[PDB]
């Protein structure tokens, strides 16, 4: 779900 | 009834391989009436993009959450993983999964307070922040808890200067804003508009990261 | 003076360089505040002045009354002992960017927003995050602190050492269990005493408990937690  | 009748979760990570069993938990929580939203929490409000014209109104509360008064994300650790921060920006709270375990073995639901994540790490301040959840009052449901909710960024008006590929991940934190209780307004230039700060995308003016650190924070970093 | 009833412990850096101590320590009197150097306990009771045996947990100390908040400042959660105790008495861990905050907007800000976690449990590999009963300003930290039960408010504890050297790391871990509202009584042995648990360092009792046992790391997991995790 992305990480940034 | 079933320990997790009225509360609604959503499964994050794990961050870390085989930290918990998610497709297990999941289970569980199910076989104990709770609701399992396989993709956050973005049901509970609006589509803010519906109808994307004027121009946008931050999240209110789909009627649906009348009929729940718990919601919690669960996740091995804190991350900036999208339900996370859809959590974090919501306020709902991000709990370890034991705590569930918990719940179990309690044979209710448990203050989730000492299963309470962290609200992740910011760069800003180089540290590791916590969360700060407005208690559930389980007379109100997440429908009405969700719907008095005022943001940290309730008021501020934001300009965001950009539909596609890339523009999900803007969009993505467009949402952000706006659950953060702020009015956001998508132009392609800002020419002569009225503004509290401006949102461009990479790097008054700010970037994304600048949402980030307010979700964690919970505050307008800028004041 | 902005600080007027703020009471103030620095911990750390846990990082080089990460803040000037020395100055914001400054700042913070140089504003009417209080800084208290080697952290908290003032605030309280010493309660191994003071008797032995069954100690009765903390107390906050008539001056206590004089002020209204209190924090520990640090760069980020430690396990540093002004750390623990701030987080023992629920006393805010903040980061060192809330005085400044504070100095901007001409008054004692929220800290929330400078609230750092609690610190990283072993048992749940996660980092967690504080809890703080907020200040009401209209109680003093006397009042506050004394109207707080601890998360181990009941709960008896034998802790068997057989004041010296090691001792005081022995008794570090009695006093969190007190500031954690726990009634800690220190044996040699525990024959057939009454108990909710047993508090050895590390490990050992033989010894048909019945407690059950554990060490101090149970209780460095109940501070970050605020938790009695043993339920
Ligand atoms: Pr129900
Ligand atoms: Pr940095
Ligand atoms: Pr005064
Ligand atoms: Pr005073």
């Amino acid at each position: 779900s992305q990480e940034l | 009834q079933l320990i997790f009748d009225d509360c609604v979760f959503a499964f994050s990570g794990p961050v870390h391989e085989d930290a918990y069993d998610r497709s297990a938990l999941e289970t569980v929580v199910q076989d104990h009436g709770g609701l399992v939203l396989d993709t956050g929490l973005r049901p509970l409000f609006n589509d803010p993009f519906k109808s994307k014209q004027k121009k946008l109104r931050h999240l209110k509360p789909q009627k649906r959450s009348k009929s729940w008064n718990q919601a919690f994300v669960v996740s091995d650790t804190f991350s900036r993983k999208v339900k996370y921060l859809e959590a974090l920006a919501f306020n709902i709270p991000c709990v370890h999964p034991q705590f569930i375990k918990q719940c179990l073995k309690m044979n209710r639901v448990v203050d989730f307070s000492p299963y309470l994540l962290a609200s992740g790490y910011s760069h800003r301040l180089d540290c590791t922040l916590s969360q700060r959840i407005e208690p559930f009052d389980t007379t109100d449901s997440l429908y009405d808890r969700l719907l008095a909710r005022k943001g940290p960024l309730f008021g501020k008006k934001i300009l965001f200067i950009i539909n596609t590929e890339q523009g999900q991940k803007a969009l993505a934190h467009v949402y952000h804003a706006l659950a953060l209780g702020a009015d956001v307004e998508i132009r392609p230039n800002v020419a002569h508009l009225e503004c509290d700060l401006i949102l461009t995308m990479d790097g008054p003016v700010v970037d994304p990261e600048w949402i980030v650190e307010c979700l964690i924070s919970q505050s307008d970093i800028s004041t």
